[PDB]
RNA sequence: GAGACCACCCGGCGCGGCGCUCCUGUACGGCGCAGAGCCCUGCGAUCGCCUGAGGGACGCGCCUGCAGAGCGCGG
RNA sequence: GAAUGGACCAACGAGGAUCCCACUGUCCCGAGCCGCGCCUCCGCGAGCCUCCAGCCUCGGGAACGGGCGAGGGCCGGCCAGC
RNA sequence: GACCGCAGCAGGACUCCGGGGUCAGCAGCCUCUAGCGCGGGAGCGAACGCGGCUCAGGGAAGUCGGCAAGCCGGCUCCGUA
RNA sequence: GCAGAGGCCCCGGGGGCGAAGGCGGCGCGCAGGCCCCGCCGGACCGGCCUCUGGUGCAGAUCUCGGCAGCAGUAGCCGCUACUCCGCGCCCCGGAGGACUGAGGGGGAGACGGGUUCCGCGGCGCCUGCAUCUGGCCGCGGGUGACUCGGGCCUAAGCGGCGG
RNA sequence: GAGGCCCGCCGCGGUGCUGACGCGCAGAUCGCUCGUCGGAGCCGGGCAUGGGGGCGAAAGACUCAUCGAACCGCCUGGUAG
RNA sequence: GGACGCCCUGCGGCCGCUCAAAAGACCUGAACCCGGCCGGCCGCCGGCCCGCCGGCCCCGUCUCGAAACACGGACCGAGGAG
């Protein structure tokens, strides 16, 4: 009851992680831009976006994001370089890559990032102490990553 | 590790602060297995744990500085900031005659 | 000035703990418990609260004697007494 | 505080005795579920006596 | 146990009602021993630590070794 | 040469040197038959000389030197 | 208008006015510079508001409309300012 | 550095001891001893804001008003309606 | 239409061969609404007649609970400041550079807190960034008096007094 | 070597910028500037005076962020054309 | 109250296990609100194969008169007044 990518008879590994400590916003457009992806090229685009070399294009979540030289043929110009998302999305490719090619004996070359969905969950409610003694909210927002990979589209 | 606790005790045996206190950079397995002041004592006598000395300002030119007011070359009008009674009170001078 | 600057000369202890009742309301230059009555013989209890009356009264303690009583008296205190009257 | 009554040190004293949790042990033996003193007060949050 | 061997002191837990000399003299009952001087704290969590020193003839370590301290 | 970010104009960049020019104003040191004087034959603020010196540079020219143009991404 | 005090100012005054000298970007008339915030990124992350909706011009109308009547504009999504 | 203000709140809250230099100073400015590097880091060097610095010539013409800045300032000796 | 009460439901109303509830789709009624089917669910539920009422919500600056867009936005602007190397953390050690500058960001008391103290381990929480840090969490300890202070004396004051 | 004398430090007040702040550092702060600084001074502890009362170098100020009459509970689910 | 194996530096994941069922820190699990994927480009009413044409101001409310530049109302669930 926690997937929401119901297999339909594929043979994909699958892998996840809840309550993840990160940004929903910022694993999101993460997760996004790895989708259809060969899971070599996930994992070198990842290292270079940690290296700054390559840019998270935030297709939803673009306010206040700076347009960036490095989007320019992402589709947006906007995009970001989220490192704590990178860092928990490349574990749950790397679960998904090993879950794979141990249950159905796929090679990590004829695996490709299929499908994602990163949900909203309970933050952490600390407080903001206001001025004219009022106190607010903290909230964190973190997420349920889920991360699939398969053989390639059609 | 935390050698906090070594550097607290060190600095009570040697009497000074724990700005004073040096270890050596080496034989710091050493200076971690101490956590006693007996077995910070034998460090001492190694020489592994040093107190530095006081360092303080050195007053060369200050004896320079009174050696030549004794002659007189740096208290002119410009060097007074202060009133002639303020300086030497004409009381005293009175008392003294 | 009236408020956040004042809050900081607080640093006295206006009541104290009362030997009757252990509450934090024995007033400590007055001599006089706020809620116990301390030092009158009788306690401090008046009908507009009704809700001070319930917080402390009998029953919400351990009333070792009464309840002994009350049993030995729906067993053998009866026989006791009608044999010394 | 340093000069103080034995009555208020004895008080204060069955404070920091009861700031205890629920033993482990008695969570197994009542089937607790629920593991928390709640009685439990922190020196810094807590205004004992006030 | 360093108290006992060096400067021949028991510590010992007792009554908070109870009083230098009836310590001392409980303690020379009970033990069988004698006792030059005690000295007591409330602690902070309300009961009373008496040190007990035993008179220089007297060896603590023989009393502690009886006691099973 | 252009700019909040982007974009724009250009690209084997660029770093460190060598000249040129310009800025400040004559470097440390050595020397002196300079120096008020002093008490010692030593001290001494200063002065001249070497020294339009030295130091500096983001401007121009050059390279004598390390370098410098993705099998990165799209396509 | 005379202890509902009248008149009178030496010395005083973070009191209220007027002028002179001095002085300065107050100004003519603005300009350059230095930090910090801003801005971009990394990690955190609120409050307030909210029928909806968010381009105009005219007309009617509770006589001063985003919404009605008639015209004229208008990819859509953001950013820094304001 | 733990008290009291919702908070490990550029807010308050009583005392004790008090080195050196410059100086009339327990002032300001540096320092010995002792303590220590505070609810975070980088890049950039926009407007604008804030805390400053300077500005030709004139000098309050600005403004409700010289608001703000600037001038002046220590000591010694003259000289004072 | 709702919730309960008294009856009925021809062999004694419908139910683990699937009740109520939830979800999607019909049909029926002018409509309030009702009914069926599938799916989830997992133990109760009605039609009709009579009876009873704390009986039907879009508003009340409505109460309470969740929670959105703003929005990854505003912000994380005091107290001069960190850097290199090493198990390398804002831990720690060494080395540079600083700062508080003896009415100290120094060392101590009174009060107020009440274990915050110390050692060992730890990061699930908190440390508004991080943590291997810590005042945080767990465990085990810690305050020794003929000479110091209370106690004692009296002050301002307050209580007591045949009455 | 006098003075409710003057300059000026801490202290104690709080003038101006009609500065910052104003979803604050803060339900009255922060920065400069300023009034004063041997005195009708300042500060701590104890103590007294209590709500139509107190206390007031008087401002209807102050009385625990409450004042032209405190706060707590109750009358009280007061009454409202 | 989670067998075993597979993995992971580890965290944790995947397989499945117990059970009637995970019912897995818990019964059912609505609305608001949000993420994946597929389909469209869209408010309401009417007509038709269905994106075109026509019509349509924001309710509740006092009021002579409210779309009002009058007032209350972000949203949804529960409670809520002869």
């Amino acid at each position: 009851v926690k997937y929401a990518f119901k297999s339909d008879n594929l043979l994909v590994g699958k892998s996840r992680r809840d309550g993840v400590k990160a940004s929903f916003k910022n694993t999101y457009s993460t997760c996004r831009a790895i989708k259809g992806m060969g899971v070599k090229r996930a994992f070198a685009y990842l290292d270079n976006v940690l290296n700054h070399k390559e840019i998270v294009p935030f297709f939803k979540f673009y306010k206040g994001v700076g347009r960036h030289s490095q989007a320019r043929g992402s589709g947006t110009d906007k995009g970001r370089w989220p490192e704590k998302s990178v860092v928990v999305v490349k574990d749950i490719l790397k679960q998904a890559v090993s879950n794979a090619k141990h249950a159905h004996k796929k090679e990590e070359d004829e695996l490709y990032v299929i499908s994602y969905c990163v949900n909203r969950a309970r933050g952490r409610r600390r407080r903001t102490f206001r001025a004219h003694g009022r106190i607010s909210k903290y909230e964190s927002q973190p997420c349920h990553v889920e991360l699939i990979v398969g053989p390639k589209p059609l | 590790a935390n050698l906090r606790l070594q550097k607290r005790l060190a600095a009570d045996v040697l009497k000074c602060g724990k700005r004073r206190v040096r270890f050596n950079p080496a034989h710091e397995k050493y200076i971690e297995q101490a956590s006693s002041r007996e077995a910070i004592r034998s460090l001492i006598e190694s020489k592994i744990i040093a107190k530095l000395d006081i360092k303080g300002s050195s007053r060369g030119r200050i004896r320079a500085r009174h050696a030549a007011k004794r002659l007189g070359r740096h208290s002119g009008h410009g060097k007074r900031r202060g009133t002639r009674e303020a300086r030497m009170p004409s009381k005293t001078l009175w008392i003294q005659r | 000035s009236k408020g956040t600057a004042s809050f900081g000369k607080r640093h006295t202890r206006i009541h104290g703990s009362c030997r009757r009742c252990g509450k934090h309301s024995f007033h400590l230059q007055k001599h006089e418990c706020a809620s116990c009555g301390y030092p009158s013989a009788k306690m401090r209890r008046y009908n507009w609260s009704y809700k001070s009356l319930r917080r402390r009264t009998q029953g919400t303690g351990s009333m070792s004697h009464m309840r002994k009583v009350y049993r030995a008296y729906n067993s053998g205190t009866l026989k006791a007494n009608a044999r010394k009257y | 505080t340093a000069n103080k009554t034995l009555s208020r040190k004895l008080r204060l004293a069955k404070k920091t005795k009861t700031n205890k949790n629920i033993p482990r042990w008695v969570i197994a033996k009542d089937h607790l579920k629920k593991t928390w003193n709640y009685k439990r007060h922190h020196w810094r949050r807590s205004h004992l006596k006030l | 146990t360093t108290q006992i061997e060096k400067n021949n002191t028991i510590v010992f837990i007792v009554d908070r009602r109870a009083s230098k000399p009836e310590i001392r003299k409980a303690f020379e009952t009970v033990f069988e021993t004698k006792v030059a001087r005690v000295n007591t704290l409330i602690t902070p969590l309300g009961l009373k630590k008496a040190f007990i020193r035993l008179a220089p003839d007297v060896q603590a370590m023989d009393v502690a070794s009886k006691m099973g301290l």
